[PDB]
């Protein structure tokens, strides 16, 4: 739904890095690349983040009830 | 629909045999698996003849009876309970009553949640069905 | 040329599933239902 | 020696590729399909 | 007795040599750190009014896990530990965030810097949420499209880990010792050969490799122990790892203290 | 009597038990109930 | 003109309205793009049709019956009308008697 | 045709293995244990608890 | 389990079970034990 | 429901009398029904979702029945191979060898 605040197994804060991620993804730089530049060295963080999908972008698109 | 979870391959304490698994304790404390759980229950007046149709309202102790144990102060005074209220099993959420036919005299039809379950009042529709009685949906969201 | 490789394949399937869905054969039913099958049935 | 043709309704079918077998030309023993198809299917339309 | 030897330091994280010290103590501290080390956590959620598309116990669990700064937490008493109603001033923070989004177009990103510390006890240094920079907007709280606003009060307590992790100061603790494998305490798995199927740890060349005529030494123990405390920002790591020794000793302490009264 | 919102075009308006079941701007025929102003308190866990 | 009667639509077939319209207005109407159809709406539920499995019409089938009873093959054709595809009548031919029986 | 009792003297739940329990010790969740209830006679000796 | 069952009686051979697994577990809680993809794989000389 | 409380115990389907036996309570908090491992296989069990059922006894007659004919230990041997049908399996098996 929206990029979780910490990863699941460690628990090292990732939340702030998505927009990070997205920018760095822009430049055509590879998905492991950007992940090494953000300093996730465990694995654990690196499918916390690589594998997250950003429903939220959807949810936003219908017209709020008020 | 799922999740990618570090899984490890081992007998450490003897408390995953046989078709069972050891979850990470502050794993969960950080969201892994946590989901949310919606239900909804529906009712309609029905109408028995001329005039004779039931009403959503709040019952009353003395000139409405067969009152359920259940708490009615959580309903509104059109009967209809306000989202984001925290309520527990057996507790009213729709009010209907239906008169007898031929003060005092008023059979309560009311719908109490589920007693095995909990939550807060997620949404509330009120509407009209296709011959233009009243209608109202309540969805229920928890989390578990 | 060339031989066709596994991700020609792939292409050719990525095609399908472009034109026609998951659901067509629902959906092409019901709408030679209501196109041609109503009319002629009425007709008979 | 029968010959059917069938033109029924709820008959299941797959797609399958065509492997050319007219013992007339080269192409014999191979996929009819082409790069240009694949070309043309990336593209969406077709040189004219 | 016992050595330290800092080999990394920096604000966030620290690798270290540790020797001259049983396996248990080491073992003992790292669960210390990991587990009951206070820290400041929002532990109650007021929603006056939300209309985002997210849930309130969704958007109240995700602000549960926003790290605080918890440097002066040790003056803070716990919720139970205070007489006051509730709670007081003495024993918690009050946060406040209002967010909102005007016009039909674009969506407003709501961060953890949106988070204002509206009181606290004075004047400890507790309660404002940990930023990486100045300009760092830090943690993505939520997204607001048009006529969607969010206005919530949070209160945050102090707590540890055993809890609820939200209170852990430490996301992950490196620790190692015997490289070489020199006290046989592992037996490694292999289809050929043992030493080539598996890769050196990192501290390989810390300690000299065994030489091929070299008995096993059986009264020989594990010595030194290399670990790697990585902090979330709540407490620095050197502040991590003096506040675990001071809570074993406490902890110890007051088994002492036990012991003497029960005559 | 009671705050209600619409399900088209989400304007709020109140009813008192005697109005047909409707939007009084638009006439849509699906309306909601507005939230409480009570505050609801969770615990972050 | 006049009105017989009122036919259930199959979602984003032919006649629906979600046919045309593109994302934009799918998402103004609360309707998710992702969704596929295929499924009508009876009073307010989503209710999908199973498909039938049949035997084929107007084709010879021949089989073996049982040791005990005096047929010993059976061909049968189950006659259908093209005009509807509806079967309409069944019709068998039998072998009367076991080998070396009745 | 019959109807109207409470009868509540049995449970049914899912299970999971224990390696801390006896061979002859089953572990009850202390809601069943609320749940059901053993009718016991009050004597001279069991009287206090 | 035989011969303590027709030797001792059932509740020794009760408390047998206990003693035997809470010992083996303790043991295996400490020691370790796990499963792996390379312990399906052959040599090449088998595989030959 | 109190500890050391005999309660019956059983697994449809019981094919075998010793698919229902007598059990000595153990209050413990969560939601599940604990058993120990050995006692798995004369239910012919899982943990993958299985359910079980218990009944308490209401009377003397019964409990002082449940304990002295049903017990668990009572039914470590069965009679129809003379063989014992509870054994020591999964982990501890695999690390008492
Ligand atoms: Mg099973
Ligand atoms: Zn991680
Ligand atoms: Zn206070
Ligand atoms: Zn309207």
């Amino acid at each position: 739904m929206i990029i979780p605040v910490r990863c699941f197994s460690c628990g090292k804060v990732v939340g702030d890095k998505w927009d990070a991620y997205l920018r760095l993804l822009e430049e055509g730089k590879q998905e492991g690349d950007a992940l090494d530049e953000l300093k996730l060295k465990r694995y654990c963080c690196r499918r916390m983040v690589l594998t997250h999908v950003d429903l939220i972008e959807k949810f936003l698109r219908y017209n709020p009830l008020e | 629909a799922g999740q990618n979870a570090i899984v490890a391959i081992a007998c450490y304490s003897g408390y995953n045999q046989e078709d069972s698994m050891i979850m990470n304790q502050s794993s969960i404390d950080r969201g892994l698996f946590r989901s949310l759980f919606f239900r909804s229950y529906m009712d309609q007046e029905k109408r028995f003849g001329i005039s004779i149709v039931e009403e959503f309202e709040k019952p009353t102790r003395a000139t409405t009876l067969r009152l359920k144990h259940g708490t009615y102060e959580k309903l509104d005074e059109d009967g209809l309970i306000a989202p984001g209220v925290r309520v527990s099993g057996d507790d009213i959420i729709i009010g209907k009553t239906t008169p007898i036919p031929p003060y005092h005299t008023k059979r309560d039809a009311s719908t109490p949640l589920r007693s095995t379950e909990n939550g807060i009042v997620d949404q509330v529709l009120l509407t009209t069905n296709q011959e233009g009685l009243k209608f109202v949906k309540v969805r229920m969201r928890t989390t578990k | 040329d060339d031989t066709i490789t596994t991700e020609d394949c792939w292409t050719v399937i990525s095609a399908f599933f472009e034109e026609k869905g998951l659901v067509s054969q629902q959906l092409d039913s019901f709408d030679e239902f209501m196109e041609t099958s109503i009319q002629d049935l009425v007709w008979e | 020696r029968e010959f059917k043709i069938f033109t029924d309704v709820g008959r299941v079918y797959r797609p399958l590729f065509i492997v050319e077998d007219d013992e007339s030309k080269d192409n014999k023993g191979e996929l009819r399909i082409t790069k240009e198809h694949i070309r043309k299917i990336q593209q969406g339309y077709d040189d004219d | 007795e016992p050595k330290v030897n800092i080999i990394n330091a920096q604000d966030d994280e620290v690798e270290l040599m540790l020797s001259d010290v049983n396996l248990s103590l080491a073992n003992s501290l790292r669960r210390t750190m990991l587990a009951e080390v206070p820290t400041l956590a929002i532990d109650l959620v007021e929603i006056k009014m939300n209309t985002s598309v997210l849930a309130d116990e969704f958007i109240s669990h995700r602000l549960g896990l926003i790290p605080l700064v918890s440097e002066d937490v040790e003056e803070m008493k716990y919720s139970r530990d205070c007489t006051c109603e509730d709670y007081c001033d003495e024993c918690s923070v009050v946060l406040e965030l209002s967010a909102r989004h005007e016009g039909e177009e674009g969506t407003t990103d709501v961060y953890s810097s949106s988070l204002i510390k509206v009181s606290g006890p004075g004047n400890l240094n507790v309660g404002e949420p940990v930023r990486r920079d100045d300009y760092d907007q830090g943690i993505l709280l939520c997204k607001l499209r048009n006529h969607q606003e969010l206005n919530i009060r949070c209160i945050a307590k102090k707590g540890i880990a055993k809890e609820h992790a939200k209170w852990s100061p430490c996301s992950a603790i490196a620790f190692e010792y015997d490289p070489h494998n020199k006290l046989k305490h592992t037996d490694f798995w292999f289809e050929v050969d043992a030493k080539k199927e598996w890769p050196d740890s990192k501290y390989a060349t810390w300690e000299e490799p065994p030489k091929p005529g070299e008995v096993f030494d059986y009264k020989a123990k594990p010595n030194r122990f290399y670990m790697t405390v990585e902090t979330t920002g709540s407490l620095k790591a050197n502040q991590v790892f003096s506040r675990g020794i001071k809570t074993l000793q406490e902890k110890l302490a007051n088994v002492l203290f036990e012991l003497e009264n029960s005559r | 009597g009671v705050k209600y919102t619409c399900g088209a075009c989400a304007h709020n308006f109140s009813l008192n038990k005697s109005d047909p079941v409707r939007c009084k701007e638009c006439g849509h025929r699906v309306i909601y109930k507005a939230r409480t102003k009570r505050m609801i308190q969770f615990d972050a866990r | 003109k006049v009105h017989i009667g009122k036919v259930p639509i199959m979602l984003r077939s032919k006649f629906c309205s979600l046919r045309t319209l593109d994302e934009v207005d799918l998402y103004k109407m609360k309707e998710c793009p992702y969704d596929m159809g295929g499924y009508f709406v009876i009073n307010g539920s989503e209710k999908v049709l199973i498909a039938q499995e049949r035997s084929a019409a107007n084709i010879v089938q021949v089989f073996k019956k049982a040791a005990p009873s005096p047929i010993s093959h059976v061909a049968e054709i189950r006659s259908a009308l093209e005009k509807g595809s509806r079967l309409i009548s069944t019709m068998q031919i039998k072998l009367y008697g076991r080998e070396d029986k009745g | 045709n019959l109807m109207g009792k409470r009868v509540d003297f049995s449970a049914r739940t899912v299970i999971s293995g224990d390696p801390n329990l006896e061979l002859d010790q089953v572990g009850v969740p202390i809601s069943i244990a609320k749940t059901l209830s053993y009718p016991e006679t009050v004597t001279q000796y069991n009287i206090h608890r | 389990i035989h011969t303590v069952m027709r030797e001792k009686g059932p509740k020794i051979c009760a408390e047998l079970f206990g003693n035997i697994q809470k010992v083996v577990n303790y043991w295996l809680l400490h020691n370790g034990f796990s499963i792996g993809i390379g312990d399906a794989i052959a040599d090449a000389s088998t595989m030959k | 429901l109190m500890d050391d409380d005999p309660v019956l115990f059983n697994r449809q389907p019981s094919l075998h009398k010793m698919s229902m036996m007598a059990h000595r309570v153990k209050v413990m908090p969560y939601s599940t029904f604990r058993l120990n491992l050995s006692v798995t296989s004369p239910y012919n069990a899982d943990f993958d979702g299985d359910e079980m059922n218990l009944h308490v006894p209401q009377s003397e007659e019964t409990r002082a029945e449940l304990s002295q004919l049903c017990a668990v230990p009572l039914q470590i041997v069965s009679p129809q191979s003379n063989k014992p049908v509870m054994g020591i399996v999964q982990d501890t098996l695999c690390g008492v060898r």
